[PDB]
């Protein structure tokens, strides 16, 4: 079992852990490579950048999981979910609109081609031409 | 745009409701925000919500006054401010008992409410039908006290303005002017209840009370209390002339193997507003995916008792996870999580002493049973005397 | 059968406390190896060493 | 920003909750257009509709006007 | 933009915080609405020094550093200081320089702890609260100058978190240092007998009138 | 991205763009369609031609076309 080696890249200590002292924390100029990051316990996580961006990347996946709480995506400009090809669902009980806001009628008003939202069987939805009444009966091939 | 909003009146009793004009107030990104003027708390007996953008509320009697609202746009900036561009205020005046019927009320709506615009004379006697339930209106939201309101609706026939929901006063669980009466499905009164009262008609007889039956057997049978979602402590006719909160939580529990661990949970570690203690609710141990401990498992946990207990073996050394989960009588469950490190025994292998014994019987059920091994760990701590059964550690158990 | 064996957490890794283990065996023991009748009456009867 | 190649799986136990003014990619969308006579003529399609509590729920359309008032409510009675 | 302060071995500091100077865009009409948090560290390091820490009750309150300086970190010293708005997403860099020295005048070798149960501590963090608290503890440190030396969260100690039903407030301990003894009353308060009483839960022998009621129980 | 609780896509005041080819919504409440109308605030969805939903109040046939005024 090799216990130290010090060559032209790099230096491989071979000790059981690695603890370091100082609660002022440490700078690291380049980078960690961690196979699992865990928190300590009773301590939170925190992902923060103090001023500017943070951009996160996988390109074999992303999982999200609260296995007890809420996923809180608390943004101010746009909450983009933007697929390449896949899909969106929404997989819960109920689905909440809290804050879509009202439309005030035209009795008169210029004619715009408003949309209305017509459901597959399977929970697909698709836009269909606003009409004189509900116009959510003229394709199936979408849902085919 | 400065909007003038029309100030507002409501009733000890009865539920107030009013729509607020955002599509003046806001503009395209604007949401309007409603609190106190100079204060960011509503008045508690008034809630705000914005799907239908309105204000409803239903004020008790120590919320007699004049109640001023604040109604400010916020608008989207692009670094991040939302700044309250339009901010409109109006006065909502609550009135006592003392105040008309809701006929002065209903001012604001299209509808002449001909149903509510008939009343009685100034001498004929009001005759009341009051449902008493045991509910306090001070635990309970205003968004609760329209939810009993609009359930009891279902039974009552009566719409949501002509109704008034009140504190029982003086602790007064029956009238004695009443010429009928039922009783309700609680056999106990544990809050000091609610009035909820609708008019039947003027000084109406027994002879002339209209068909009760939808509202006589339901409560007697119970389910008017499960519609409701609160005990029905009875009726009758006379002529009137929440969710569980977490404070602390459990940081992590040291094992080690061979060892009995047993912990009780502290009676501060969760809270209720209905409840207040640990003690008075239920409390259930569970896995990642909401399934419980195994009887076989190394760890169980006895709700009675309020105990997790546990002996970890040399294969479940290392990390684990568990939930708590807190459910109280009003059927909501807070959850806590913890993590358990079992470590290997430290004195290892060095002791000074070895105690070895054979015993008859295959060890096969003795090892496959944990109730056995802790059965077996009590019985030589008691045959010691002991009393922390924790100072024994088995060490290995083979097949003779 | 069952072939038990355990460790006493009191055992504190220091010189021997053979005082102690003598004061057990004179305890809860015997010198021939079966379980005293006060040690029997706490396995009886779930257990029969 | 949520830029995944494949799906996005977004599931909840209780409910979901998207509170804001939202928008949709309309191009992106595909929708139904007129030039063919009621192909789907008569078929179990259902509509989203709006409940007062925010929630929303489905109503299956059977002629050319089906609104979205219902009299059994899916939504629970507005309590 | 810097502001060099003066911290001296011995007593507390603190720093109240305000958005209308600290932020580089001005807060107009009522700059108490805005909500804005504080994050500081020293220059080149992502937290502050063990004798320095920070908090901040809602986000809607001004936050506070706060720290006792200590003799094995006397000569300059640099924080890097960010003011996240948690609205306005406005990042506010700020340095501000502190030059640890020693104490001038007589040392306080009489220092007194105490738990404060009817307040919180961003209730005490700013200085007229404080000044209020120490005038009412020198209603009974008759005679002697005092200073205030320490101010931790009864939290960071390991305390548990209060019942938010009841008005139960976290505590505080703080530290203040006097060279004056300390009264007959305060020591015969140290007396066994007292700590025996505590033990069987009994009042402590008080001989003199708490001046820290009814604003401050101790 | 799955949760054992609500999940909130609380965008404070402002949009959220979704782009995506499909989306699929199996678990939606089913409702019957009735002269009878159980109480009221009870709306439908709008879309408008740029992507901005909104919502008009439910009548017995569409109603859609009739506030087209939020769009623009
Ligand atoms: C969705 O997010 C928006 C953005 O915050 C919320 O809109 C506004 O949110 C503020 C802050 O919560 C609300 O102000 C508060 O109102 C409550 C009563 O509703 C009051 O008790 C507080 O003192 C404070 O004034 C504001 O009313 C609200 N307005 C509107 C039109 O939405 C919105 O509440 C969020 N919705 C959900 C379901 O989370
Ligand atoms: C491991 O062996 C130790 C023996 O050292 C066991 O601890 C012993 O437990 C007994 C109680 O059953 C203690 O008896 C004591 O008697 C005195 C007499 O005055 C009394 O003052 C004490 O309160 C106590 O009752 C005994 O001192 C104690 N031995 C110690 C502490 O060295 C222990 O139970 C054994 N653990 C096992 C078998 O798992
Ligand atoms: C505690 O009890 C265990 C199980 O009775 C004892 O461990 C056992 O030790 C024997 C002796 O080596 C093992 O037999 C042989 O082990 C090798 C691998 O080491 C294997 O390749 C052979 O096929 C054969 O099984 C036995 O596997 C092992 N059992 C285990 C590890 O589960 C141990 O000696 C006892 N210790 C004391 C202090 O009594
Ligand atoms: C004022 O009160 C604070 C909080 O109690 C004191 O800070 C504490 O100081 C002690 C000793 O200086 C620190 O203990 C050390 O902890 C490290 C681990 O971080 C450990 O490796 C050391 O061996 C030592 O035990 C403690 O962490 C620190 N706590 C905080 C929150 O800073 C401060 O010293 C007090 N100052 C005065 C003048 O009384
Ligand atoms: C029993 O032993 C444990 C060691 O795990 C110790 O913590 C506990 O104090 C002991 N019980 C008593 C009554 O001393």
């Amino acid at each position: 079992k090799l216990l130290f080696s010090a060559d032209d890249n790099e230096v491989v200590v071979g000790a059981e852990r690695l603890r370091v002292l100082g609660a002022e924390g440490t700078v690291f100029p380049k980078s960690i490579e961690t196979p699992n990051v865990r928190a300590d316990p009773f301590k939170e996580l925190r992902l923060e950048s103090p001023t500017r961006a943070l951009v996160m990347e996988a390109p074999k996946g992303v999982e999200i999981n609260a296995e007890a709480g809420n996923m809180e995506a608390t943004c101010r400009t746009e909450l983009r979910l933007e697929s390449k090809d896949g899909e969106i669902k929404l997989d819960a009980a109920k689905i909440k609109l809290p804050r879509l806001p009202h439309g005030s009628y035209t009795p008169t008003g210029t004619r715009q081609k408003v949309f209305e939202i017509c459901v597959c069987a399977n929970g697909r939805l698709f836009l269909s031409q606003a009409g004189t009444g509900s116009t959510c009966q003229i394709n199936t091939s979408v849902c085919l | 745009t400065v909007v003038g909003i029309p100030d507002g009146t409501a009733v000890v009793g009865r539920s107030f409701r009013v729509t607020i004009p955002t599509d003046l107030i806001g503009s395209s990104g604007e949401v309007i925000k409603v609190s106190t003027a100079g204060k960011e708390v509503l008045p508690s007996w008034l809630h705000w919500d914005p799907q239908s953008h309105t204000l409803e509320g239903l004020p008790l009697d120590t919320d007699k006054g004049v109640h001023y609202i604040s109604v400010s746009a916020a608008q989207l900036d692009a670094n991040g401010s939302h700044i309250p561009q339009t901010s409109s205020v109006f006065s909502i005046e609550v009135y006592p008992e003392d105040h008309s019927e809701p006929q002065s009320v209903r001012a604001a709506s299209p509808d002449l409410g001909e149903a509510a615009a008939s009343a009685c004379a100034a001498e004929e006697p009001v005759t009341v039908l009051t449902v008493i339930l045991d509910a306090d209106l001070t635990k309970m939201t205003p968004k609760q006290r329209i939810d009993l309101l609009h359930r009891m609706q279902s039974f009552s026939e009566v719409e949501l303005h002509n109704m008034k929901l009140v504190p029982v006063v003086n602790n007064r669980l029956f009238d004695m002017s009443a010429f009928m009466a039922g009783p309700g499905n609680a056999k106990k009164v544990v809050e000091n209840g609610a009035l909820l009262s609708w008019k039947l008609g003027c000084s109406l007889n027994q002879n002339s009370v209209p068909d009760i039956r939808g509202v006589e057997a339901p409560a007697r049978e119970g389910t008017m209390s499960a519609q409701l979602g609160y005990p029905v402590v009875g009726w009758h006719i006379a002529n009137k002339k929440q969710r569980p909160e977490l404070k602390n939580h459990i940081d992590r529990v040291d094992a080690w193997v061979g060892t009995y661990f047993e912990v009780k949970i502290p009676s501060d570690t969760f809270y209720d507003k209905e409840d207040t203690t640990t003690d008075k609710l239920k409390l259930t141990l569970k896995l990642r995916e909401q399934q419980l401990v195994g009887e076989k498992s190394w760890v169980q946990f006895n709700s009675n008792s309020q105990l997790m207990y546990g002996l970890p073996d040399s294969s479940h050394v290392g990390k684990h996870e568990y939930f708590m989960h807190a459910t109280d009588k009003g059927g909501l469950s807070a959850v806590d999580a913890f993590e358990i490190h079992v470590h290997k025994r430290p004195q290892g292998d060095k002791a000074p002493a070895r105690f070895k014994a054979k015993f008859v019987g295959d060890p096969a059920p003795v090892v496959n049973d944990i109730h056995k091994k802790i059965a077996l760990v009590k019985k030589l701590a008691f045959a010691f005397g002991d009393r922390n059964c924790s100072t024994v550690t088995l060490q290995n158990i083979t097949r003779g | 059968s069952i072939v038990v064996e355990w460790t006493n957490n009191t055992l504190p890794l220091e010189p021997c406390p053979k005082e102690q283990i003598t004061g057990l065996s004179r305890r809860i023991a015997e010198d021939n190896g079966q379980p005293r009748p006060a040690f029997t009456n706490a396995l009886e009867p779930d257990f029969k060493a | 920003e949520f830029h995944m190649g494949g799906n996005m799986e977004l599931k909840a136990e209780n409910s979901i909750i998207l509170n804001g003014t939202v928008m949709v990619s309309t191009t992106r969308l595909p929708s139904s257009s007129s030039a063919d006579q009621l192909g789907g003529g008569d078929w179990v399609r259902y509509k989203l509709c709006m409940c007062a509590d925010g929630t929303l729920f489905k109503v299956q359309v059977t002629g050319q006007n089906v609104g979205c008032q219902v009299s059994d409510n899916p939504c629970g009675n507005t309590h | 933009q810097q502001t060099t302060l003066y911290p001296l071995v011995g007593r507390v500091f603190v720093h109240t915080l305000e958005p209308a100077s600290f932020l580089h865009l001005p807060e107009h009409a009522a700059p108490a609405t805005i909500p804005v948090t504080y994050h500081a560290h020293l220059q080149g390091h992502p937290d502050l020094p063990r004798w320095l820490r920070y908090t901040q009750r809602s986000p809607h309150h001004p936050g506070f550093l706060y720290g006792a300086a200590t003799p094995e970190d006397r000569g300059r010293q640099v924080i890097e200081v960010t003011a996240y708005n948690r609205d306005s997403f406005d990042t506010a860099g700020q340095s501000l320089v502190l030059l640890i020295r020693d104490p001038e005048g007589s040392p306080l070798p009489y220092q007194t702890e105490f738990l404060v149960r009817s307040h919180d501590v961003e209730e005490v963090l700013p200085p007229t609260p404080a000044s209020h608290f120490l005038t009412a503890l020198a209603g009974l440190w008759e005679p002697g100058e005092l200073k205030l030396l320490n101010i931790t969260s009864a939290l960071d100690r390991g305390g548990r978190v209060p019942l938010p039903i009841g008005g139960q407030k976290e505590g505080v301990y703080i530290k203040v240092g006097s060279a004056s003894p300390f009264s007959t009353c305060l020591k015969m308060v140290a007396s066994p007998d007292s700590h025996a009483r505590c033990a069987r839960g009994q009042p402590p022998l008080l001989s003199c009138y708490d001046t820290l009621a009814p604003h401050f129980r101790v | 991205a799955l949760s054992q609780m609500d999940i909130v896509l609380h965008s404070s005041d402002g949009t959220l763009v979704l782009d995506a080819e499909t989306v699929c919504l199996p678990k939606l409440l089913q409702g019957t369609q009735a002269a009878s109308g159980s109480s009221q605030g009870l709306y439908e969805i709008c879309v408008c031609p740029d992507g901005k939903l909104y919502l008009s109040v439910a009548g017995a046939g569409t109603t859609c076309q009739e506030h087209s005024h939020i769009c623009l």
